[PDB]
């Protein structure tokens, strides 16, 4: 019932909340972004490796740009 | 019903894919092909770590935001849903 919307409020107010301190740390993430990592952690991606994963893939997109 | 990861590493990868087209398609492959290969190297050879960065903010100066940033880790577990591994990554990230 009113738990089930409610839940997806939290979810929201709480995504916002995190992505500020994302923000704050300099971590680069955007809310886009973001979220897929989350989606991906929940999965069991091991946040040691995809913090690595992201950051090699700047790497060339930075080195692809030129 | 929740995506495959195949497909959130590709959205990941589109996420921050750089500016039809053949160049930007053989680039993306490749983007994916850092992403897949970069992870699985990685793995095959908590709350500390944020309290430190939110010292190091204090002694940066920063005095405003490692005054909200403890506010937000405080915050955040005060609540009874579903992310020791997001701040993970994201204390990585930092």
């Amino acid at each position: 019932a009113a738990a089930a919307a409610a839940n997806l409020n939290a979810v929201r107010e709480t995504m916002d909340v995190l992505l500020e301190i994302s923000r704050i740390l300099n971590t680069g993430l955007d809310m886009e972004t973001l979220s897929i990592c989350v989606r991906l952690c929940e999965q069991g991606i091991n946040p040691e490796a995809l913090s690595s994963v992201i950051k090699e893939l700047r790497k060339a997109t930075e080195a692809l740009k030129a | 019903s929740m995506a495959s990861i195949t497909q959130l590493f590709d959205d990941l990868c589109e996420a921050l894919l750089p500016a039809r087209s053949v160049n930007r398609k053989r680039a993306k492959r490749s983007l994916k092909k850092v992403a897949y290969n970069a992870l699985f190297t990685n793995l095959f050879q908590a709350r500390n770590k944020i309290l430190m960065l939110s010292f190091d903010l204090r002694v940066g100066g920063l005095g405003p935001k490692a005054d909200r940033l403890e506010e937000l880790v405080e915050e955040l577990e005060a609540a009874p849903l579903l992310v020791g591994s997001v701040l993970d990554l994201l204390v990585q990230l930092a």
